[PDB]
Order: structure tokens, then C-alpha cells, then sequence
RNA sequence: ACUAUUCCAAAAGUUCUUAACAUGGACUAGCAAUUUCGGUUGGGGUGACC
RNA sequence: UCGCACACGCUUACAUCAGUAACUAAUAAUAUACUGAUAAUUAACAACCAAUAAACCAAAACAACACUAAAACGUUUAUUAA
RNA sequence: GACGAGCUACCCAUGAGCAGUUUAAAAGAACCAACUCAUCUAUGUGGCAAAAUAGUGAGAAGACUUGUAGGUAGAGGUGAAAA
RNA sequence: ACCAAAGCUAGCUCAACAACAAAUACAAAAAUACACCAAAAUAAAAUAAAACAUUCACCUAACAUUAAAGUAUAGGAGAUAGAAAUUUUUAUCCUGACGCUAUAGAGAUAGUACCGUAAGGGAAAGAUGAAAGAAUAAAAGUAAAAAAAAGCAAA
């Protein structure tokens, strides 16, 4: 026997059926297409073509990303899109020596970050790279709004993004309750990033959180049959009164 | 020698045969003489000359080298400037 | 951040098919280390007068140690951002004015 | 309710009546309704196993039709 | 799989509390320290090592306490004394000659003329004379007694510098301590604990000590008589 | 690898320091890994030879 | 002359009537152990069966009193307990 | 990568035994039962028994035997070392 | 003459196409009292290299198909490993069988008996007829039918 459809497409046809079908289109579209993550550990070479040193002929040259590992703690902090590099190495770097299993862990630090939009000080575990990108993006909130999903890698980062994006689209008065001036200032320079309201609340979610939120938005306890029967009877009586 | 490959199921070639030998289309294989770059100051002018020369292999060898080489190296080749092209045909051979 | 390279060349798949990886593509030589690199300069703008570094409304080059943990958190300095530089084109053209 | 139990089956969970709320009830808390990653493999196997018993039941009903038709030259 | 420790008690009772001994095993049930177990079953009796401990939080002043009894304890090598005052009873480590029907003084006060102390006396280190003999010495003020608790041991006060006393531990390493640390003046009880003979192998199983292994080992480089220049002074004073 | 050691960077601060975590590269050990233990021979070993 | 109970553990192997040619018994006789039908051990014993505060240093040993190796085990008062 | 400490090794809980005789004595003392071991011989060797039976032996208030229930798991455990 | 012997079916292969109700995680199958939940770190070696240390396809993923090609390359440059650029592919409908017959074909009449403390292992078998609401004598082994100086058992 065989399977009517291959298994890699089982995971896909999971989405085409049931409650997933009722999820909003924008969410799905965002989930499907994955922009390729900015190289962190491996170092890319720009040119599509190279010239072989020994062979002396142009060579089609491609880039393969190095698999990196994200521990469960990393999902709680901002590591700058990096993690553990698992691999092997040759001792002495002579290919002829012993091959040995090895793991490079990133260096972690405890730091505090300030939000204009969330108006708060968070204690986050960050990497050097995280502070560098926070630097180059010129704001913490800039760093979070200016970055794609694949580059943050953290549930914390994406729920941060979702939170403050929602706060932007709501135009919340709670931001700086006593100062309309600082509201003007703070909201203005991020006004590049404003997204509509129905989009903002779905942006940080995970498929379980999506399924759950959708479930809750779809809950209606079944209408008593008495209701529908009364409606039908009234319809019949009105049609009978009108025909006469 | 791999008689059936993993991915293509074809028959693989031994590359170490392709680096030291040359197949003419007659079927003669042509090889360098062992130790020609080795310890020259010891040897006579005579031996040096004998070492610089190319040579032909007996039936037992050519046969063996053929089993380690796919169809692609038994192919007829016309190169521009090909030195050996004048040597690839057999003439006046009455067996 | 450790920058890493593979010892064994990976074959190609170019039609959009994903690259087919084997176990020998898991040995790594360490090419470069980020934390062993020399530090750069942080270009900032001062909203006030810092003791050694600068007068109010000036362009400063700090190091990330002093810059990240002092100026930006306390509100002493802001980032090099162009939109934030126009602000001091403004303050500077209204300074020598009045 | 409809639940996904430990073994990855889908199950009909009949409720029960307790004197206290569900987050405060000990026994109800250590009952797990959800599956773990490795269960995904087993989930597959029975889908596959079931598929065989169905597939080779068909092939019995086929044969039955043929024997009878060659044994009884109808019409 | 799991285990739970026996040491849960939140309150201080002088009534002996039942203790569960674990021979050699950590909380994962594996042998960590060899050769422990099967002792005679013992109760534990709580000790208060902070000797200056104002009973009612309101009144700050010095204590006068009374010695009701002196008993044997299985848990430690020294002998224990039951001391009461106000509404409070405590087991404290008894000094060498302490007898039932005795009086003990506890004060944190430091006078410039110091004091002459009995054995059942507890004073701050800086309030004692330069030559005196001490035990149950506290490390950092308010932390309780740690060093010199064993059977028949004593420390000695050496010198005082910058409001900080120097003491000599039984191993003769010297210890640097703030003046406000409380200490007891004297020797610990039962000074003859060292000369007791264990008659048979039986006494060992009674004390809860298992026989050694039967594995034979060459002595390593570690073995021989090493003569070391005495380990330098330990300083519990931290710089400003 | 790990457990300890010592050092250099990193990290924080000073104008040279390291409180406990903690990463990169070394070092020095312990505990410890992976793999073998050539051949002739008036049997093998020892002796002798290749 | 390893007897009667309980604990643990076994599960109808126990009881009555009936049948045994052949199955179980290492043979027979007949049957507590094979086969069929029918019945059966009845709770006062045993299991299940409260919390939290506070007082209480003071061995079992025929227990006076001690010995060293330092000893399992709760009463009573207060607050609530269908 | 699972599963095993209902055997046995060692622990942790909670129980239970030890009559008589001798001695001021429960003293890792005597004598000798229950109880525990296994010395020596003969039977047995597809046994009654995948380690027994008969005699004969050691110990027998102690580093003693023993019941119920936990614990440590193979690159390990446990070991009064017999690898 | 005994013991035996014979059936052709149960079902399998491979491939296309696409009975509630109650009870349950107390020591599962026990209506009912104060909590906690929940968790993650590269596949290794056997084996090839006639030893063995670097290295050893397949073992995860999908990508298919005809080629480029066992070519470029990668390799104790040994054993072996091995691409891409660029090219090819007409629709469904149209299901069956030079597939097995009860030592086969599923392990299957069953995950059951039984064996394991446990993970786990894991069998054996059916045959008259329309109707039982009708009662061939061919394997070995033996029997009918003990054996008479002598010897690879016959010629
Ligand atoms: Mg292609
Ligand atoms: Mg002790
Ligand atoms: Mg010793
Ligand atoms: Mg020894
Ligand atoms: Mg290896
Ligand atoms: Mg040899
Ligand atoms: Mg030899
Ligand atoms: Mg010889
Ligand atoms: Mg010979
Ligand atoms: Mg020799
Ligand atoms: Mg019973
Ligand atoms: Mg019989
Ligand atoms: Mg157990
Ligand atoms: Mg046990
Ligand atoms: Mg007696
Ligand atoms: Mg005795
Ligand atoms: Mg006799
Ligand atoms: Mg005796
Ligand atoms: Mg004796
Ligand atoms: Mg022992
Ligand atoms: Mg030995
Ligand atoms: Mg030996
Ligand atoms: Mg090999
Ligand atoms: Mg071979
Ligand atoms: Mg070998
Ligand atoms: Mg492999
Ligand atoms: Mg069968
Ligand atoms: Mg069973
Ligand atoms: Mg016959
Ligand atoms: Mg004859």
C-alpha cells in the first residue's frame, strides 16, 4: 500500500482543514513564507560566482547556513538571533589528527532595557550581538520594530513586538497619562511602523496561541431550538397574513 | 571499483588510475617510469634517460586498467593541438 | 559570537532544492572570534554637559562601555540618528541666532 | 469535551462533578490531556496500521466477486 | 528517584526531636561519603549558638541565665547544658567545669576596662582581656558560633588591632575578627574524650562507623611526612 | 568531555582592581577515551636472522 | 509424630449430589486434586477512618534506680470539626 | 535506547525473636535448645533437589538472626576485595 | 490389518485508484475536598580500508523522470565519496496478476495459550455429503509370518 499524499505535505494539509481554515489570512501568509535569517555564526560570501584557484574556471558557489541550537532559556531572552553551535572539530586543525565532539556556547550577560512604547525597564539576558544591534538600530523599540521574526528568535521578543505594536495602533492614552507632549513625541517617531488594529493583535502569536484565541472568538453556546422554531412559526404566520 | 553506485546505480571510476595513465584509442595504456624525479645525482646519464621515457603496459595491465575505467575515458577525442592524436590509431598490425 | 567554517566542501543544489547535508559537514574550524576583536567608537549626541566629554549640544565619540551603561540609560546622550541630527541643526542655527 | 489524551488518541472526556474548581483539584491536575513529541511517531503507525486492515479487506471482497462469477455463469 | 530531608522544623523546642539518619547517601540515594551507617538510634537536641539573643524584642539589655542540668548528647562530642531565664529554655554547649545550679552572664556590651570572666560567661571579643581562653567563636557578628565547638578544645585571644581581635584556632591558624563578635570564655566540657579507648570492633558499629574497604592500594606521592610553613592568617574583615 | 588548577582575552569599573555566576583560547594535573601489540622457525617462547 | 490459628500469597482447587470406558493421581481401589449439575463465607474481629496553636530536659530493661551505645510509641488546655 | 534491587550487595524506615544452665554480669564470657550458618564424611550425579538428604559440626544478647515496605541501574551500582 | 494417507477453502501477498450507559491515571476500570504544574543538549558503533587511528555511501530531508555524469571536483589524493549550470516528460480515464494454497502465504483461527518479576518473546492447528431435522489401503513403524554354522550382507 501507499499514502495518497506525502508526509511533508501531511504537516501542510493539517492547515487546510478544520479550525485553521477560520484563522485570518494575513496570519497564515506571514507564517508560510520564511525570509532567510541573517547569518550570525557562519560568514557568507557575496558573489554567486567564484574563480577556482587550482582549476582556473568560474565556479557556481552557493551558501549553506550552519545549523545552530537554541536552548529553552534563549527563548526567554534576547540573544541577537544566535545560540549554541554544536559540531565537531579536528584537534590541531590537521585533518589527520583526532576528530572530537565540541560545542560553542555564546556569552551571556544580565542587562536592563528601556522601552518608550511600553514605558518600562526590563531585565533581560542579552548577548554582545544583541547590544550591538540595539545600538545600530538606535533604539530598543527601534530594534524590536525594525527586525523580522526570524532574526529575533525569541517568544519574548515577538510578544514584546506584539505588545508595543498594539499600543501603537490603539493610540493608548495610558502611555504617558499626564503628558500629551511626550505622547506626541513618543508616538510620532515610530509612526513609520503603524499597522491596523486587527493585524497587531495577531502578530506575536504561536500556532497554539492562535488556535486558542480563535477558539475563544468562536465560542457560541447553542441556540435553544425553541428560538428557531418560534422564528419559523412567526415567518409562516406573517406570510399567511400577507398572502391574504 | 564500485560496480553499482549508491545514488545512480551506475558503475564508478577509480580516479587514481586517471591521474597516472593515458589511454590511446587503440587500447594501449601509457605510463610514466617509476622514480624518475627521485635521487638524480646518484644515477648515470644512461639511467636518467631510461627514466625520463614513457612506456607501454602488457596485456594483463591494460586489461586491469580498463576494468577500473568507465566508458567516458574510452571515448574518441579530438583536441586542438593534441600531441598524441597522431598516436591514437594502429597501423600495419598483422596479428 | 563565534564565526565558523566547514572543513568539507558541501555539494550544490541550485534549482531551489535544499542543500543535502552529511555527517562530514559537521566538522568546524574556528575562523574568527567577535569577543577577541578590538572595539569601535560609538557616535552620540549630548543633550547636556558631561564633565570631560562635552558641552551641551555636541557630537561625541565614546566607547560602548561608557556609552551603553551611562549616557543612553540616564538620558544624557542620544544616538547618531539623522532625524536626531536635524534637531541640532535646529538648536545650533537658533543658538548663534539669538 | 473532546480531548487529546496521553497516548495521542482523540477521546470523548465525560466530565465529573467536584466540590471545587479545576485549578484547585489535585487529581485532575496530574491527569494530562495533551501529547508529547515522541507520540507523533506512534500516532503515525496506527494510521498506517489501520490503513492496511482496510486496504486488505477490500482485496477480499474483490476476490469474492470473481469466484462467484466464474463459478456461476450468470445472465 | 526522590527523597525528602529530615531536617524540617521551624520552631525551637528543647524537647528532643526525632531524627532520621542517612548513611552516606545524597538525596539521589547514592553513596557519597563511605563508611557511615547502622548506628545506635539517636534523637537530636537543638542548640542555640547565638548566645547573646534578646528574648523579648523590645528590651535590649544583657542576660542572666541559670544552669538547670548537664547532659550527654549523642549528636556531638562535647557535653550539653540546659540553660533557662525568663520564659526561655535553651540547650547551649557547656563549658568544662559547669555544674547544675549555676549562673551565666550574656552581654554584648564593650567597656574599656574589660572584664574578668568565669567559664559560663559570654562576652564580645573586644571586651575580654588579652590572655584569655575562648570557645564557640563567631565569625561575622550576629552569625552565631561556628569554630571551636568540639570536645575539650579551646581558642586563645592573641592581640587587638584597630578594633579587631586576633584569635588562635585549635589547629593554630590565626583568625581576624571584628570586636563585636561574641565568644564564650573557657574550655568545652569533657576534656577526656580524647583518651577513651574503643574496646572492640563493636563500639564502632555502635558509634555508626562501618569497616574500611578490603581493597589494597600502594601509597601514592601524597603519602609521607610533609612539613609545611603554617597557613597564613584568615581575615573576615572586609575593606571599605 | 568532565572535575579541578593557573593565565590571557571578554564583562563591569577605575585611573591598576574581580563579589558570585559565566563564555573564547591556552597551560598543568587527576579521573579518563580510541587502538595495536611484525614474521620466519624441524610446536611455540628465549636465542638468532629479515 | 512440623499440631491448630493469623499475616503474606494463592484464586473455587473448598461444600452437596451424581458419573467415571477414557482423560488428573506418576499405578489401582475411590475422589480433597479428574467431569457435570447445583449451591457457598452473613460483623461486634479486620480495612477505611481530623486539622492547627501551646505547654512538657528527664529510656525500655517485673523498674525501686541505674548503665552507656543515650533509646520506638502522647496526654492535657485553646480554636473550629457536616 | 528501554526494562530489572520480590534473588543477592549495602543502606533507610517501621515491627518482631532469643528458653533453660552458669556467673556480682546481656561480659562481641562459658554450657546447650529454638534460630542461624556450612566443617568433615558417605550417599545422590537425567537426583527427592539446575547444590539435596543422613550423620557430624561451628555461633547461639550480638559486627545476632528475621518480617513488611522504600532507595542506589550496567561507561553504572554495591563491596569486612573473593575482580 | 493397524498407525496413517488424500482433497480446496479459510485467508494472505504485491500493485493500481482514492451497541449505548456507568467506570476509569487510588494499587487504571473505585461518584465526591486545597492545587501546583510541567521540561529540554549532533545519532553512535558494528562494518569497509584485507590491521588500524583521518576518512566508510544508505540510514533526515524530500523530490521526482530522461540527460549533462560517474564528468567537475573531494579523498591516510588510499578505500571510496560526488555535484550544478543547462536540458527532457500529454490529459484523465482502463484494473489486475507467467503472486501463494494450511511446514506455503501474514506471526495470526492470536499478539491469544504458554514462557518472562519486567521490557520482551511468542506457538500449534481446518477437511464426508444436496441433506447427518439422512450413517486410496500406496512413507517410516509394526502385525499377518521368532531364529538355525560364514562374516559391508550384496553379486
Ligand atoms: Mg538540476
Ligand atoms: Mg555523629
Ligand atoms: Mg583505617
Ligand atoms: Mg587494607
Ligand atoms: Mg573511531
Ligand atoms: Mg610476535
Ligand atoms: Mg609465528
Ligand atoms: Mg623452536
Ligand atoms: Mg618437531
Ligand atoms: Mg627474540
Ligand atoms: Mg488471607
Ligand atoms: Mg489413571
Ligand atoms: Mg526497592
Ligand atoms: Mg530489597
Ligand atoms: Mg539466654
Ligand atoms: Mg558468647
Ligand atoms: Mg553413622
Ligand atoms: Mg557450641
Ligand atoms: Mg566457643
Ligand atoms: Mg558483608
Ligand atoms: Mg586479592
Ligand atoms: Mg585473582
Ligand atoms: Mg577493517
Ligand atoms: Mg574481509
Ligand atoms: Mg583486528
Ligand atoms: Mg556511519
Ligand atoms: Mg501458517
Ligand atoms: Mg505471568
Ligand atoms: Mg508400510
Ligand atoms: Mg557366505
Amino acid at each position: 500500500p501507499l499514502h495518497k499524499v506525502p508526509v511533508g505535505l501531511w504537516k501542510q494539509l493539517r492547515l487546510w482543514e478544520g479550525i485553521y481554515s477560520r484563522l485570518p489570512r494575513h496570519y497564515l501568509r506571514s507564517l508560510e513564507e520564511a525570509r532567510t535569517p541573517t547569518p550570525v555564526h557562519y560568514r557568507p560570501h557575496g558573489a554567486k560566482f567564484k574563480i577556482n584557484p587550482k582549476n582556473w574556471q568560474r565556479e557556481r558557489v552557493e551558501d549553506v547556513p550552519i545549523p545552530v541550537h537554541y536552548p529553552p532559556e534563549s527563548q526567554l531572552g534576547l540573544w541577537g538571533g544566535e545560540g549554541w553551535v554544536l559540531g565537531h572539530r579536528y584537534v590541531n586543525n590537521d585533518k589527520l589528527s583526532k576528530r572530537v565532539r565540541k560545542v560553542w556556547k555564546p556569552q551571556l550577560f544580565q542587562r536592563e532595557l528601556y522601552s518608550e512604547i511600553l514605558d518600562k525597564r526590563f531585565t533581560v539576558t542579552v548577548t554582545m550581538r544583541t547590544l550591538d544591534l540595539i545600538d545600530q538600530a538606535c533604539g530598543f523599540d527601534f530594534y524590536i520594530l525594525k527586525t523580522p521574526k526570524e532574526d529575533l528568535c525569541s517568544k519574548f521578543g515577538m510578544d514584546l513586538k506584539r505588545g508595543m505594536l498594539l499600543r501603537l495602533a490603539r493610540q493608548d492614552p495610558q502611555l504617558h497619562p499626564d503628558d500629551p507632549a511626550r505622547r506626541a513625541a513618543i508616538y510620532d517617531r515610530y509612526k513609520a511602523f503603524v499597522i491596523p488594529e486587527a493585524e497587531a493583535e495577531w502578530v506575536g502569536l504561536t500556532l497554539d496561541e492562535a488556535v486558542e484565541k480563535q477558539r475563544l472568538l468562536e465560542e457560541k453556546d447553542p441556540i435553544p431550538l425553541f428560538k428557531i422554531f418560534v422564528e419559523e412559526l412567526l415567518g409562516q404566520l406573517q406570510q399567511q397574513a400577507l398572502s391574504e | 571499483v564500485t560496480y553499482f553506485s549508491s545514488r545512480k546505480g551506475k558503475r564508478k571510476t577509480v580516479k587514481a588510475v586517471i591521474y597516472r595513465f593515458l589511454r590511446l584509442h587503440s587500447g594501449l595504456w601509457l605510463r610514466r617510469k617509476a622514480g624518475y624525479k627521485k635521487k638524480l645525482w646518484k644515477k648515470t646519464a644512461a639511467r636518467k634517460r631510461r627514466l625520463r621515457e614513457f612506456v607501454f603496459c602488457n596485456k594483463t595491465q591494460s586489461k586491469l586498467l580498463d576494468k577500473m575505467t568507465t566508458s567516458f575515458w574510452k571515448r574518441r577525442n579530438w583536441y586542438a593541438d593534441d600531441p598524441y592524436q597522431k598516436y591514437q590509431d594502429r597501423t600495419n598490425l598483422k596479428v | 559570537t563565534v564565526i565558523v567554517e566547514r572543513w568539507w566542501k558541501v555539494p550544490l543544489a541550485g534549482e531551489g532544492r535544499k542543500p543535502r547535508l552529511h555527517r562530514r559537514h559537521r566538522v568546524y574550524k574556528l575562523v574568527e572570534d567577535t569577543k577577541h576583536r578590538p572595539k569601535d567608537n560609538l557616535e552620540l549626541v549630548l543633550t547636556q554637559s558631561v564633565e570631560e566629554l562635552g558641552v551641551r549640544g555636541d557630537l561625541v565619540s565614546v566607547k560602548k562601555s561608557v556609552g551603553r551603561n551611562r549616557l543612553l540609560p540616564q538620558g544624557l546622550a542620544v544616538y547618531a540618528s539623522p532625524e536626531n541630527k536635524k534637531l541640532f541643526e535646529e538648536e545650533k542655527l537658533l543658538r548663534q541666532e539669538g | 469535551a473532546w480531548r487529546r489524551d496521553i497516548f495521542g488518541r482523540i477521546i470523548w472526556h465525560k466530565f465529573k462533578q467536584w466540590p471545587i474548581p479545576w485549578y484547585l483539584n489535585k487529581k485532575y491536575n496530574r491527569k494530562r490531556f495533551f501529547a508529547m513529541p515522541y507520540v507523533e511517531r506512534f500516532v503515525r503507525m496506527r494510521i498506517e496500521k489501520q490503513a492496511r486492515i482496510k486496504a486488505r479487506k477490500r482485496s477480499l471482497e474483490r476476490k469474492k466477486e470473481k469466484f462467484l462469477q466464474e463459478k456461476f455463469p450468470h445472465l | 528517584a526522590t527523597s525528602v530531608s529530615w531536617k524540617s522544623r521551624t520552631k525551637y523546642t528543647v524537647m528532643p526531636v526525632k531524627m532520621r539518619k542517612s548513611g552516606g547517601r545524597n538525596h539521589t540515594g547514592q553513596i557519597q561519603v563511605h563508611g557511615i551507617g547502622g548506628g545506635h538510634k539517636q534523637r537530636y537536641r537543638m542548640i542555640d549558638f547565638l548566645r547573646f539573643r534578646p528574648e523579648h524584642e523590645s528590651k535590649p539589655g544583657p542576660f542572666e541565665e541559670k544552669v538547670i542540668a548537664v547532659r550527654y548528647d549523642p549528636c556531638r562530642s562535647a557535653d550539653i547544658a540546659l540553660v533557662a531565664g525568663g520564659n526561655r529554655k535553651r540547650w547551649i554547649i557547656a563549658t568544662e567545669n559547669m555544674k547544675a545550679g549555676d549562673t551565666v552572664l550574656n552581654s554584648d556590651h564593650i567597656g574599656r576596662m574589660a572584664v574578668a570572666a568565669r567559664e559560663g560567661d559570654a562576652h564580645p571579643l573586644g571586651a575580654l582581656p588579652v590572655g584569655t581562653l575562648i570557645n564557640n567563636v563567631e565569625s561575622e557578628p550576629g552569625r552565631g558560633a561556628q569554630y571551636i565547638r568540639a570536645a575539650g578544645t579551646c581558642g586563645v585571644l592573641l592581640r587587638k588591632v584597630n578594633g579587631t581581635a586576633i584569635i588562635q584556632l585549635p589547629s593554630k591558624r590565626q583568625m581576624q575578627v571584628l570586636e563585636t563578635c561574641i565568644a564564650t570564655v573557657g574550655r568545652v566540657s569533657n576534656v577526656d574524650h580524647n583518651k577513651r579507648v574503643i574496646g572492640k570492633a563493636g563500639r564502632n558499629r555502635w558509634l555508626g562507623k562501618r569497616p574500611n574497604s578490603g581493597l589494597w592500594q600502594r601509597k601514592g606521592g601524597w603519602a609521607g611526612r610533609k612539613i609545611r610553613p603554617l597557613p597564613p592568617m584568615k581575615s573576615y574583615v572586609k575593606l571599605p
